[PDB]
Parts: C-alpha cells; structure tokens; sequence
C-alpha cells in the first residue's frame, strides 16, 4: 500500500504472513474504487 | 481356562442402562494406546530457552485388529469334542448391530465398554469408548458366495462424561479449607507459605483462632485455614 | 505529485519531515523525496523500518466529520 | 544505514514505565511504533500472560501496566 | 456349482426399472469395504479429558480388482467341451456402455447393485452404489492389435434415496405415543422416568389415565403416554 | 450450562413454516440466530439444493420457502 | 457477489485463488449488513 | 472482535476456519483505526 496505516500488524513469533498481506490489499482496492464517479 | 474380550454395549450415558454384550471367538495378538499433552510454546525475543505454560489434556486412542474364521479348524470354547466355527456372516451382523447401526431411541451409536478379564488400562479395569474407525477384508468364499474369513481393523476414542470428569478432576486449591496439627518444629509463617504460597497472610491465620502470643505455638493445635475471597 | 513506500532494515537515524535521494527506479522517479511518516517493527528479535513518501491530495475536513448534526441529535 | 562502529549487530530496545525498566519482568512479544505527520503518534505492545491452571492473569493484575502511566 | 459375481443396472432411483446386468468372468480374490463415524472434538481450556458429541456418519466406501483375459486357457462356464474365454474387446465395451456412460434420458450414469450369491454386507444382500473410480491396464496384445488381457481397479459409493433414509432411521423420541403395562415391582414416577428421562412429569400421566390413587398401581393396567408439545 | 436431567446429549432443532413441521422435508445444512439489543431479531437459513442434470432447483419452486411466510 | 465491480482482479499467471474469494464475500457481508436499522 | 454482529457465518458442514476469522480481524483494525483524529 501507498500509506503506513494501512499495514497489517504482527503478533506472532513462531511462524503464512503473505497471504494475509495479499487479502488486504485486495480488500481496499475494492472498497476504495467503489466511491469514485 | 482361557478368558476372552468382551465388549459391553449401553444406552446411558453414565453407563447403567446395558443393552447387550459381544464377545470376540479369537483374541487379539495386540493393541495399542496413546496419549498426549497441550502446551504454550510461546516465547520472549532474544531470549535462551523457554517455560512453557500447560493448556490440557487430550482423549486417549485405542488401536485393535482381528479375525473371523469359519473354515473349521479352530475350535470352539464350549467343550464339546468335534466343534470348531463355520459361520462368520453371523458375527460379522451381530457386530456391526452392536457397535456401528443407529439407535432408534437416541438417534446414534451407542457407548461401549472395553474388558479383558484382569487387565488394567490403568487405574481401571474397562475402557469406556466410542467407535470412530472400522474396516473389513473379505479374503476367501465359498463356492456360493459366502465368506470364509474377514479381517478387522478398528480404532476407537475414550468417553467421559462431564458431571464425572469435574470430579475426577478433585481440584484443591485457596477455595477450600484446610486443617492442620501443630508438630514439633512449626512455625506460623512457614505453615503459612507452605497453604497458601505467602507468609503475609500470617497476622489473618492468627486472628481466626484467637492466638494471643504466635511466635510461641503449642503443639496439639488444630488451626483452620479459610479460603481466600472470591474476587479482589 | 508521486506518492510511494519503502521497506528497508532497522535504521535507528529515521526522521520525518527530510529530504531523502532515490534512485535506481528509472528516469520518471529518481531524484529527492520528502518523508511523511515512519513505522518501526520489532517482533521476535527482527527490527526493520518502512518510509512514506509524499502527502495525500484531500483536505482534513473532506475525511472527518467535525460539525455536529441538526437540533444536536435530540 | 546500520551505524558506524557496531561491533555485533544485536537488535536492543528499553521499555520504560514511569521511569522503571520493566524490559526484563515480563514475556514481550512485539512492538510496533508510528510517527505520521498531521497525526497523533501511536504504539503498541503485545505480551505473553495468561494460565488456565492458575486462573489468572498476573501482569494484568500488576501496577506498571494499568491505564494512565507514563 | 459356481457362482459368479453381478452387476445390475437400474435407472430408477428407487431401483425398480432394470436396464440390464453384467456377469464377470472371472470373480474377484477379494474386496474392501470401509466405514466412518464423525464428532465433534471442541474442549475447555485447562480440562483433562473430553465427552465428544456426534455429528454424522458418512457414506461406506468399497474396494474391487478383476481381470479379463482372452488367450484361451480360462474356460468358460457353460457346460460345452473345449470351451476358454477369447475376446477381450466386446466384454471391455458392454462393462463401459453400462456403468459408465451417461444415460440419454436421464442425462447421467446408471444406479448399480453388487450381487455375489450367497453373501451379505450386513442387514442386506445387495451394495446399492454408483461408480467414482475406475483404471484400465492393458498388458498383452496379438499381432494385429487386439488386446489379450486387461486388469481393471475400481472404487464405489454407495447410495441410499432420501424417503427410504428416514424410513430407515426409525427415530423414536418423545414426539410418539407410547403404552406400557403395570407389573409387579413397577412404580409410576419410575416408568415416568424411564419413558421421558424426568419423573417430574408423573402427575400429568395421572391425569391422563384417570388414576384417583397414584401411589397403589394394580398390575394389568395398561398406560398411555403422550407426546411432548413441539415448543415450550 | 447443560440441562439437567439429559440422559443423552443429541442436540436437536425444530422448524415450523405457518405452522407445519418441514424440517425433514428438505436437507438442511446450517441454522443462525441473532437476538441483540436495539436492533431487530435476524435469521439465516442454509439448505442444499440445485441439480445439474435435472435443470431446476427443486425446494425453491416449492410452497414452504417463499418470503412473506411465518 | 451480485455486482461486477466487487469481484478481485487477478495479476498473476503461474498458478489458492479460490481462498481470496471466499475471505473477500464474507467481510462486505459483514459490513454491508452493520448498515441496517 | 467485541461485537456479535462482527463475526463471521459458516455456511459448510464438511471441513482453514481459522484463517478466514484470522484475515477479517486485521481488516476491520486496519478500518476502524482509520477513522480517528
């Protein structure tokens, strides 16, 4: 993402992590275009 | 004489209601148990080692395997000369009636009992189980169809119920009372630590059994031990 | 006019409201970018930073509502 | 970017609560910190508690990490 | 005499309208069939032990391997002198035209039944299924092609409609009426007990029945008990 | 949590469509009920339906799920 | 979904794209559905 | 999540439920956080 606040948090240590970063950016690419004329 | 397995089929769930029995015509070779404990493996950064927490216990599995027989060489445990089994289609029904099919009045299977004569599990003489696992070979016939041997395999998970589990587990804890005798070498503060895990709750103990001086204790005392709040 | 983010390792001299050079991304993006934040993970012993560069383009009080609502919502 | 004279490259970090160093009493699993401008700065903690045996949660319990503390 | 293993193609789902049978050539050494029970295995935290609760049991699975063979020293079983299986080819296309192809009016395979003689699965004489799984290994072959001998592996399903199942699981519960007769030794509270789980339900039987004294039962009386009321 | 007196734990459900029992009429997959405060009671109902080879949804041409039934 | 502008658009052409379908229907039901009275 | 309503429905009866609920944790923090001053 073009921001920092819009960054998944981690709370794990022992071990994934880049499938719940691709599910994000799908999210608010889509939630994002749906407010524009 | 020669003791075999037998298999006890109930319809309660506290184990009073005994609907039938199966018992096996030739005893396993073997079996096998396992068992397993829950733990939290998290741990501190740049950290060497770690204590981990306990979080429970698991079910314990039960593996077993045997065989139905019917072409006549192996006889039959009821004394009488000349017998030996011929009919394994009929095992093979009552069993799976037993501890397979439905219950029309519960709406599932039913609760079973394991037993061997004088084994022990543990500190038990039975297995209180459910069937999850079952699988048959038809390996030889007859020339009209009719089997000659089938072979099993069957695993099998423990039961408990809840009411009996919170029991079993006899939790002690600051939740109830204790008693104690005052012997030779007792000091009020060690007793202390030694129930509750902290001497500072000396002065309390002392008030609960009107002690005037306690640093000079008799030794025929019986003091209580009160449980801590609920809440604080 | 260009907006972007960058993840590097842990670098402990991060500041905000500098200027910083990039390069090696081609003509239409080289040269100096202003940094907007700064985010510092650290979590099981790794420590690495992320950079933002540029502002966004909307107005505070087009994203937040901060007048409040007819009759005061009574 | 990795500074001048570092002679080991171990990662280090300090918490401070009220002035006290609690780093080395309790089980700290992550941090994460950001500066923004236009924005208020932001933190966040996560750390290791919790016993069902002992039906508790201790450093909850504790007096460094309740609402209000510096 | 021999018997042989049959296939029967039915394409009604109740198994009324026969479209036709196979007959294998050959019977089979042996077949697996296989079993499967599902629970619930959800646990509180810090608990030794559980009592799972069910879920479903699902559908049985079977297991068969055979062979075609065509080089002329297998004989046939139709009573004529110097007589062996010779063609490989025409047995291959009418297995796969009747268990595998899609019917024209029904847009889908047929519904199959497995028949062997004398043998039984169970409460049954019959494996009511359809075909998931099927290989075909070609392993001889003559000097203009045609193949001399064929080893075929297949896996099946079985299949029971939904009118017939919940026939099959005739489930009795208290939403059915039920009569039992007073003998010596029975008490109301406890056939109230037996019959609902709770006794505290006796004093509405009662009014049922017409009993002026409850606690002095005579011993040919026949009670009725009613169903409970769908929602309370 | 568990009733007492429950001399078996098989978990059951009943549901009523202007007043007739349809619960073993069709094949029912999963059941969830909202009761919260200030706001209106919500359900959701998942049966399985739909057959390829028979072109046509069966349970949904019927007359025990169409809206505006009790 | 029953709209064509809700759907994920796909980036990639060497080969789990039936996981960020699934987790992308349920957090607009579940958004959607906190906007009625 | 604190919210009853935030929770996500499970429609399958036959077998990752803990991804799916793991995925609309981080998205609806990475949203809310995103509507303060």
């Amino acid at each position: 993402p073009l921001e920092i606040r819009e960054l998944v948090i981690k709370a794990s240590v022992n071990e994934q992590s880049a499938i719940i970063a691709a599910c994000v950016e799908q999210v608010l690419a889509i939630l994002q275009e749906k407010s524009e004329r | 004489a020669l003791t075999k397995v037998k298999l006890l089929a109930y319809q309660d769930k506290r184990f009073e209601n005994k609907l039938g029995e199966f018992e096996l015509p030739i005893n396993p070779e073997q079996f096998s148990q396992s068992f397993k404990v829950e733990y939290n493996r998290e741990q501190a950064q740049g950290s060497q080692r770690n204590d981990p927490e306990f979080k429970f216990t698991k079910p314990e599995e039960l593996k077993l395997d045997f065989t139905f027989d019917g072409t006549g060489v192996v006889p039959v445990n009821n004394g009488k000369p000349g017998e030996f089994h011929q009919d394994v289609a009929d095992q093979v029904r009552v069993f799976l009636d037993l501890v397979y099919s439905m219950n029309s009045e519960t709406h599932k299977p039913n609760f079973l009992r394991l037993i061997w004569g004088d084994f022990s599990f543990g500190e038990k003489n039975g297995f209180d189980c459910l069937l999850t696992d079952l699988q048959i070979n038809y390996t030889l016939f007859d020339q009209t169809g009719k089997p000659l041997r089938a072979k099993l395999s069957t695993t099998f998970t423990s039961y408990v119920e809840q009411n009996r589990r919170v029991r079993e587990e006899g939790k002690q804890s600051p939740d109830v009372t204790h008693q104690r005798k005052v012997k030779a070498g007792d000091t009020l503060p060690l007793m202390t630590h030694r129930i509750y895990g902290d001497p500072a709750y000396y002065l309390q103990i002392a008030k609960v059994n009107g002690l005037i001086n306690f640093r000079k204790l008799a030794t025929n005392t019986d003091l209580r031990f009160p449980p801590l709040e609920k809440t604080q | 006019k260009i907006q972007g983010r960058v993840k590097t390792k842990g670098y402990p001299d991060a500041k905000v409201d500098v200027l910083i050079q990039l390069a090696g991304v081609g003509d239409r993006f080289n040269g100096l970018a202003y940094v907007s934040g700064i985010r510092h993970e650290i979590v099981g012993g790794a420590w690495d930073t992320h950079i933002q560069m540029g502002l966004p383009p909307q107005w505070f009080y087009q994203e937040v509502d901060i007048i409040d609502k007819p009759a005061a919502g009574l | 970017i990795i500074p001048r004279n570092s002679l080991y490259d171990v990662a280090t970090f300090k918490l401070l609560s009220d002035g006290k160093d609690i780093t080395n009493d309790y089980t700290v699993l992550s941090i994460t910190v950001n500066q923004i401008v236009n924005r208020v700065p932001t933190a966040r903690i996560i750390l290791r508690d919790g016993a069902a045996a002992d039906e508790t949660f201790a450093a909850s319990e504790g007096a460094d990490l309740v609402p209000g503390q510096e």
